[PDB]
């Protein structure tokens, strides 16, 4: 919920950078939660089919 | 102190924005232990001592 | 009182009654922050408000 309220936050100023100016993200450790977590959910409904 | 480590004297407006101010010896003057000799301090009596 | 202070000149005087809820504002209508997202300073503003 953090890095969700900091990429939207950081979504308010991309509008107004100078000419060139990007964000890049070279290190972040919340899609390993996000997508771990979306994967043993793949497996809990796997697991319901099997 | 101000010569080789930098001294913070006050703020100044910067495009609107409130940013320090740095006083620090330019870098050709600070990196050898000879430079120490060519810095002067003024005396009471008006001269200068290295 | 609106009416009558109508005729008071070089004054904008007008009255108006308190809120139903003091700890709020009016709470009716909308409220509106333009803001310098570059620095552009107070000068420039007053013109993009205007």
């Amino acid at each position: 919920d953090t890095a969700a309220a900091i990429r939207a936050e950081l979504a308010k100023m991309e509008p107004f950078f100078p000419s060139g100016l990007k964000i890049v993200y070279p290190y972040d450790t919340t899609p390993f939660v996000k997508i771990s977590i979306h994967e043993v959910v793949k497996t809990l409904v796997e697991a319901i089919i099997l | 102190g101000a010569a080789w480590g930098g001294s913070y004297v006050n703020d100044f407006i910067d495009r609107g924005r409130v940013k320090k101010v740095y006083v620090m010896s330019e870098a050709k003057y600070r990196m050898l232990p000879d430079d120490i000799g060519d810095w002067y301090v003024r005396a009471a009596d008006g001269q200068m001592v290295p | 009182a609106t009416r009558a202070f109508s005729q008071i000149k070089d004054a904008m005087v007008f009255a108006f009654n308190l809120p139903a809820i003091v700890e709020l504002g009016t709470a009716t209508g909308f409220d509106f922050e333009l803001i310098d997202q570059a620095g552009l300073g107070h000068e420039k503003l007053t013109q993009a408000r205007n």
